[PDB]
RNA sequence: GAGCCCGGUACGUGAAAACCCGACGUCUGUCUUGAUGGUGUUCCCGAGUAGCAGCGGGCCCGUGGAAUCUGCUGUGAAUCUGCCGGGACCACCCGGUAAGCCUGAAUACUUCCCAGUGACCGAUAGCGGAUUAGUACCGUGAGGGAAUGGUGAAAAGUACCCCGGGAGGGGAGUGAAAGAGUACCUGAAACCGUGCGCUUACAAUCCGUCAGAGCCCUCGACGUGUCGUGGGGUGAUGGCGUGCCUUUUGAAGAAUGAGCCUGCGAGUCAGGGACAUGUCGCGAGGUUAACCCGGGUGGGGUAGCCGCAGCGAAAGCGAGUCUGAAUA
RNA sequence: GGCGUCUGGGGGGAACGCGGGGAAGUGAAACAUCUCAGUACCCGUAGGAAGAGAAAACAAAAUGUGAUUCCGUGAGUAGUGG
């Protein structure tokens, strides 16, 4: 019978707390600090260098822009769909989500990554080439919403 | 929760002035100089332990010589003379043989002169 | 408080598709008349961020 | 499959509960049960312990003296931690110590504990503790006598059995709980743990469906 | 150290009056001199307003290509095929109807009152304030601002006698205890005495340590004092021996700080923060946030978040993709 | 303007509200733009709450939502910045 005293936590879970500053023995009149300078009282920004022109800044932004309009698509492979659909049939974007192939609310692209032996009818927002060569190769057939 | 200081502090305090009986002033009575002083201690007893055996072989050799002198002989060919008869008697017991048992001494004496040899400059 | 991350670091480095923080080389803007074609062309597209420098990017960028 | 046959406060066997077996048979896992208890207790705590810092003790606002010529030590305020009666320089403040610990671990945890109650046929069922509309404390102590003689028990009765909890209010090892309030903590610091058919039924619907 | 002694607790009960919530009424307003779905045209639809210009404010927006909103100064329209907005602007579509006014709930807070709670403090702590506390005291003033808790179960608080001017004490009593006497629980250290043992007035001492005579005490064994697997105190005498901390290349010190004791006095907390590493659950999935329901620590809650495909400035393509005329 | 007569106001209050005015120490390892911060403080006013509120709104071609307020996300993101 396990009693509220049987509890006990696993090995290596519970690592004691090092407290500084209590004596020579441990971490004693330093805490780990060394001696005088900036960094025995408070700290050092990362973005410090010493005064040098910054690694940060002495280089030259990315180039380009984010396009607020872009539109992206959750994909999915067919081999995906081969090993989560070994009957084939119908394949929505729900089946998809049902399965755990795509996030729930999004629009889903399929491309041709795997290997695809079953008959399988697949409507999807987009194709790939070789995703629909690889769907009408095993009879099925790929409408797009 | 708040913790108080004292029990703790005593332990520690109370050992080292324990440890302090008979020091002389504020050596005896204050827990900050008695253990000053108790660390000075510590480290003399531990350099005098290792010191104490060299001390007494320098005692034994000292009456070893002044009880070979008493017999006509030196104390570095006596020893070279009992190492060569091959006794393997210490400085410790030698001492302790020179002071209470003379004729044991003398004895050691003779089969050690016996042992040199004749000519202790020759390049042998 | 959630942590805010540094604006020019995450204007000036970017992550590849295993991890690996890229840049972009310097002294491609201006006064490329003296410079020649291959000095502009070894200068050209992104390498990977040093190691030295790998740590504090890190932290400039995550945070 | 272990079979828990019910007991009226007549004194006979009424019938039998079937304990299936992925709620009373799981293996017992004390770290998972141990960190489960642990945050139960925590969320439990209150931290209503507080102290004022430097800047919200009273006073203290102007720098006392002469820093030089007086060949004294230097000192900004009269509440410098330093000082008597200034402030506390890491001291408590309120805080919450609820922990975020996930569904799956918790019933995990109950689970756990339950099956290891039942390996012991420590669990019990009765179709009502006292016979209806008018709590006693004797009846109830004579059943439960007769049911274990444990120091221990816990007690499972439906929400509207008034009459039940009150029968059992008194007594000092009993504790009361709700089906739907089931629990580790409360497991585990039983040695018994006593259900009504009810309330036994409810929580197999409510787990097993 | 009380469920059964007391106050109480579970559980029931109780309002003359006042007030607060409801309800039903008198009361008031109001429609019934009314209502419907139809047909083609003039008039109205909030003016020193919108818009515009100059100078500002504030919006992710620091004047920028700067929309929407707004202040002052000028100028200053239209009433529906009118006007405003959809981030300069124009055309087309779409949305709405400025320059009139009221509006409950969901939300913020606690001077004050009531009932509770604490892995909060326990008299240098907790409020400055457990005691005359914003008092004494300091300052012209605004203002600053303390210290001070515990006899005993009951005062039963020591009648009476003696020394003494008293204070104080000694007997005697009370008390379980006066090693509880209103200087009062416990009663540590620094500091100050008294008594006993050993030592010390020819001696250059970081005051100890190692050998160590003598003296004193003590435990065992045998005789009368004499050793022992002994133990403690003090130590004449000999050897060795440059205080602690900090800062330093380096300080026993002639670089720094410390008269002493007792209390107090310095890596903590918050955040689904970030990185790394343990441990636990689940696992191509993992997880809920606000919130809702439980007198709890329990149950629900899919919005989100992170994994699940990358490359490219991007359009985009996709196990590929970018550059490139190129499988170069 | 004067005279007479009625009805109000005035001041206090710990926090919370609304509308105005508005720092510096500090950070930027200097400093002026910027930050601190519309904070501290000040002025005027409330109420038991206040303020806002019934589209001259969003949105994006969906045959879409439908006053305001508050809470969580979106998100330390889009952006903005000597």
């Amino acid at each position: 019978v396990i009693k509220l005293h049987d509890l006990k936590p696993a090995p290596g879970e519970k690592k004691a707390k090092t407290r500084v500053g209590r004596g020579e023995g441990s971490k004693g009149k330093t805490a780990g600090r060394g001696t005088k300078g900036t960094k025995a009282r408070k700290n050092v920004p990362v973005m410090f260098e010493g005064g040098q022109m910054p690694i940060h800044m002495r280089l030259p932004k990315l180039k380009g822009f984010k396009n607020r309009f872009r539109t992206e698509y959750q994909v999915v492979n067919v081999g995906d769909i081969n090993k989560a659909f070994p009957q084939g049939g119908t394949v929505g974007v729900d089946e998809l989500v049902a399965k755990g192939l795509v996030r729930k609310n999004s629009l889903v692209k399929v491309l041709g990554d795997g290997k695809l032996t079953v008959k399988v009818d697949v409507t999807a927002n987009k194709f790939s080439g070789s995703a629909r060569e690889a769907i009408t190769a095993a009879g099925g057939s790929a409408t797009e919403l | 929760a708040r913790v108080k200081r004292a029990l703790n502090a005593q332990k520690k305090r109370r050992t080292v002035l324990k440890a302090s009986k008979g020091y002389r002033g504020q050596r005896s009575r204050l827990y900050r100089k008695a253990k000053e002083q108790q660390l000075h201690s510590l480290t003399y007893a531990y350099r005098d332990r290792r010191a104490r055996k060299g001390e007494f072989r320098k005692l034994w050799i000292s009456r070893i010589n002044a009880a070979a002198r008493a017999n006509d002989i030196t104390y570095n060919r006596l020893i070279q003379g009992l190492k060569a008869a091959g006794v393997e008697v210490d400085r410790k017991n030698l001492a302790e043989l020179a002071v209470s048992d003379p004729a044991a001494f003398t004895a050691l004496v003779d089969v050690a002169r016996a042992a040199l040899p004749e000519d202790v400059n020759a390049p042998s | 408080p959630k942590a805010k991350t540094h604006s020019g670091a995450s204007k000036r480095f970017r992550r590849t598709g295993t991890g690996k923080i890229v840049r972009q080389k310097a002294n491609r803007r201006h006064l490329l008349e003296h410079k020649p074609t291959k000095r502009t062309r070894r200068l050209d597209g992104r390498t990977t961020v040093s190691a030295a420098d790998n740590s504090r990017i890190n932290k400039l960028l995550n945070g | 499959t272990l079979k828990v046959d019910v007991k009226t406060p007549a004194g006979k066997t009424d019938g039998s509960v079937e304990l299936p077996a992925e709620l009373f048979d799981v293996e017992p896992n004390i770290a998972l049960m141990h960190q489960v208890v642990t945050a139960q207790l925590a969320a439990k705590r209150q931290g209503t312990h507080s102290t004022k810092t430097r800047g919200e003790v009273s006073g203290g606002g102007k720098k006392p003296y002469r820093q030089k010529g007086t060949g004294r030590a230097r000192q900004g305020s009269t509440r410098a931690p330093q000082f008597t009666g200034g402030g506390t320089v890491h001291g408590p403040k309120p805080r919450d110590y609820s922990q975020r610990t996930p569904k799956k671990m918790i019933a995990a945890a109950l689970r756990g504990a339950l099956s290891d109650r039942a390996r012991n046929d420590r669990i019990h069922a009765v179709t009502e503790l006292v016979e209806g509309q008018t709590p006693s404390t004797k009846s109830a102590k004579t059943f439960l006598g007769t049911l274990t003689e444990n120091k221990k028990v816990l007690v499972v009765i439906g929400r509207t059995d008034e009459v039940g909890a009150k029968s059992v209010r008194n007594l000092p090892g009993v504790h009361v709980i709700s089906p739907d309030q089931l629990n580790t903590y409360d497991v585990l610091n039983a040695d018994d743990v006593v259900f009504s058919v009810e309330a036994l039924n409810a929580y197999i619907s409510a787990n097993s469906k």
